[PDB]
RNA sequence: CAGCAGGAUGGUGGCCAUGGAAGUCGGAAUCCGCUAAGGAGUGUGUAACAACUCACCUGCCGAAUCAACUAGCCCUGAAAA
């Protein structure tokens, strides 16, 4: 129930104090139930899990402050969920190479835009229907013979702008996705050092 | 004859209720005692009666 | 099954008059004897078990019923 | 033209009414003939809708036949199913021989998608208690009969 | 038993300056200005701060049936100071199954004849209370937006035409009819 | 301890099963296997799935829950010429 795993972390704390000095330090948004999916074949043997609650984040790592004791820094780090998903052999190839197996989503009202987005020059396959959201938003979308064809090249939100609810239906329409959903490493840490 | 989403929004103001078993009066659906002085604040409730 | 005897008698309480109390002992079972002394003292063989009851033995009556009891 | 499609074919059962037509019905190749042959592919299952996989080629459409584990936990429980009447109470049970964890382990290294012939120790007893059999106890059980006292590679 | 002491405060945004005489409190900024007098309630309203960029209330020496007073103050201010700042608009559908609903507006937003309701020949002359300026909307085939400021003045006379509108002596399972209540907005977006 | 929250099924689409059901239909059963997460689903939906959320679990702050004494006063219980 609730007391059944609180007590086994306490012991399998050190098991990996020892072993394992290098992680990639994730900061944890969307990390989806459809969307972390097609990517298994990049990662065999570079990698752990075990748990981790933000109820001994304090004690067992105050416990831990006395192998090598430069070791308190990551609580201002941490400003949310961030998970330490370690690794052993790369030093830069797996800061890197985390990036050719993703998939990307159906366009949703509900995520943000930090970048551009770009609407292709693409029919949409159907037939005559209601132009009123191509050309409401500023859009031109014209009907093509049955067919609706997105005319010109129109983005929708650019570099660093937040996402529209009630525009997301003509890439709907094209069943084509803006950018590769996934998720995001953050930060970097190395044997006593720290970057931004 | 009738949208069922404003039908939805018809059925939350008249039939999802629930009512004392004393004084036959008609509560909001999460309640728990009635809001009366003539039963005495009794927890004897039942759901409204589906149509049938 | 400890709760659902407080259950049982809360209802029971519905047929008599007045007032009385549910009161859950110290004892074992059926007897007159206490919670924790009891295997203690079937473990030295003091007692005895008789289906519904038990029997004591004391050092008092004669020689023959304790060399049949631990032989 | 290469397209592999997901078909739910009832087996060795001879299908009344079929999955057929909203799947591969509007290419143009007819999927009539191809009910009743890989109903003879499959031939002593007969029972079991193990799920027939289906490759539409340019000239016509193929037959792939995809083997599993907990089918072949069917194959490894050899009971009588039953026919068309379908009256509940229906879940199996018997005993699974010891040599049996090796050979359904001998068709699922094919798929290969587990651990070997020591490894394969659960695969039919965790699902098999939820199609219908134990080996001497369910999982539970068959930890402390199975941890760390065997013989079997 | 008596509890010494409980207080809450409130932060305010900087379109607004307020004030208090006593006890009786006034907002004032973009859309007009709003009292409402506390004077049966007795606490003790503090206003901390150069620029007065946050306020605080207290209460001493109180039981449990008065330290409720302390958050239903801090809700009826921070709706003050909504109804200045942005203002409200409560839209309100009209279900009906076979006759036509007729609804006409009177006095410029301020009076509702209601017609064909149920096939009763009865006009409904359905008055407002002084502050709420109700319209028929745009966009949408069936629907009212009132509008004012002091929420209090627009949900009473939003129900009115709630209760005012009901069914005489047969079921209300089957029988549902009425103009109702959809959802509750302001009339700009932050 | 409430909720302005990031989501729940690649073996299988259980066995024999419903015509069609993949958890969203009936049955002895009800598990452990990267599993911070199994439920052959608490459930909606769909001819079935597809698309969803949730029992159990994962984000943001500065002190609570289950029964039981009718334990004291107060109220309902409580109808006359
Ligand atoms: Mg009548
Ligand atoms: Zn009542």
């Amino acid at each position: 129930d609730r007391a059944t795993w609180k007590s086994n972390y306490f012991l399998k704390i050190i098991q990996l104090l020892d072993d394992y000095p290098k992680c990639f330090i994730v900061g944890a948004d969307n990390v989806g139930s459809k969307q972390m999916q097609q990517i298994r074949m990049s990662l065999r043997g570079k990698a752990v899990v075990l748990m981790g609650k933000n109820t001994m984040m304090r004690k067992a790592i105050r416990g831990h402050l006395e192998n090598n004791p430069a070791l308190e820094k990551l609580l201002p780090h941490i400003r949310g969920n961030v998970g330490f998903v370690f690794t052993k052999e790369d030093l830069t190839e797996i800061r890197d190479m985390l990036l050719a197996n993703k998939v990307p989503a159906a366009a949703r009202a509900g995520a943000i835009a930090p970048c551009e987005v770009t609407v292709p020059a693409q029919n949409t396959g159907l037939g005559p229907e209601k132009t009123s959201f191509f050309q409401a938003l500023g859009i031109t979308t014209k009907i093509s013979r049955g067919t609706i064809e997105i005319l010109s090249d129109v983005q929708l939100i650019k570099t660093g702008d937040k996402v529209g609810a009630s525009e997301a239906t003509l890439l709907n329409m094209l069943n084509i996705s803006p950018f590769s959903f996934g998720l995001i490493i953050q930060q970097v840490f190395d044997n006593g050092s720290i970057y931004n | 004859i009738i949208e069922p989403s404003l039908r939805q929004l018809a059925q939350k103001y008249n039939c999802d209720k629930m009512i004392c078993r004393k004084c036959y009066a008609r509560l909001h659906p999460r309640a728990v005692n009635c809001r009366k002085k003539k039963c005495g604040h009794t927890n004897n409730l039942r759901p409204k009666k589906k149509v049938k | 099954n400890k709760e659902h005897v407080v259950e049982a008698l809360r209802r029971a309480k519905f047929k008599f008059p007045g007032r009385q109390k549910i009161h859950i002992s110290k004892k074992w079972g059926f007897t007159k004897f206490n919670a924790d002394e009891f295997e203690d003292m079937v473990a030295e063989k003091r007692l005895i078990p008789d289906g519904c009851g038990v029997k004591y033995i004391p050092n008092r009556g004669p020689l023959d019923k304790w060399r049949a009891l631990h032989s | 033209e290469i397209k592999v499609v997901y078909l739910r074919c009832t087996g060795g059962e001879v299908g009344a009414t079929s999955a057929l037509a909203p799947k591969i019905g509007p290419l143009g190749l007819s999927p009539k003939k191809v009910g009743d042959d890989i109903a003879k592919a499959t031939g002593d299952w007969k029972g079991l809708r193990i799920t027939v996989k289906l490759t539409i080629q340019n000239r016509q459409a193929q037959i792939e036949v995809v083997p599993s584990a907990s089918a072949l936990i069917i194959k490894a429980l050899k009971e009588p199913p039953r026919d068309r009447k379908k009256q509940k109470n229906i879940k199996h049970s018997g005993n699974i021989t010891f040599d049996e964890i090796v050979n359904i382990a001998r068709q699922m290294r094919h798929r290969s998608l587990a651990r070997e012939l020591s490894g394969t120790i659960k695969e039919i007893l965790g699902t098999a208690q939820s199609v219908g059999c134990n080996v001497d106890g369910r999982h539970p059980h068959d930890i402390i009969d199975d941890i760390n006292s065997g013989a079997v590679e | 038993m008596k509890t010494i002491l409980s207080n809450q405060t409130v932060d305010i945004p900087e379109n607004v300056d307020i004030s208090l005489k006593g006890r009786t409190v006034i907002v004032k900024g973009p859309r007009g200005t709003l009292r409402r007098d506390f004077n049966h309630i007795n606490v003790e309203l503090s206003l901390l701060g150069k620029k007065k960029k946050r306020l605080r209330v207290d209460k001493w020496w109180g039981n449990r049936k008065e330290l409720a007073t302390v958050r239903t103050i801090c809700s009826h201010v921070q709706n003050m100071i909504k109804g200045v700042t942005l203002g409200f608009r409560y839209k309100m559908r009209s279900v009906y199954a076979h006759f036509p609903i007729n609804v006409v507006i009177q006095e410029n937003g301020s009076l509702v004849e209601i017609r064909n309701f149920l096939g009763e020949k009865y006009i409904r002359r359905v008055r407002m209370r002084p502050g709420v300026a109700c319209s028929v909307s745009q966009a949408q085939k069936d629907e009212l937006v009132l509008e004012g400021n002091d929420i209090e003045l627009v949900s009473n006379s939003a129900a009115l035409i709630q209760q005012a509108t009901t069914v005489k002596n047969k079921d209300i399972r089957k029988f549902l009819d009425g103009i109702y209540v959809s959802e509750k907005g302001t009339v700009q977006q932050a």
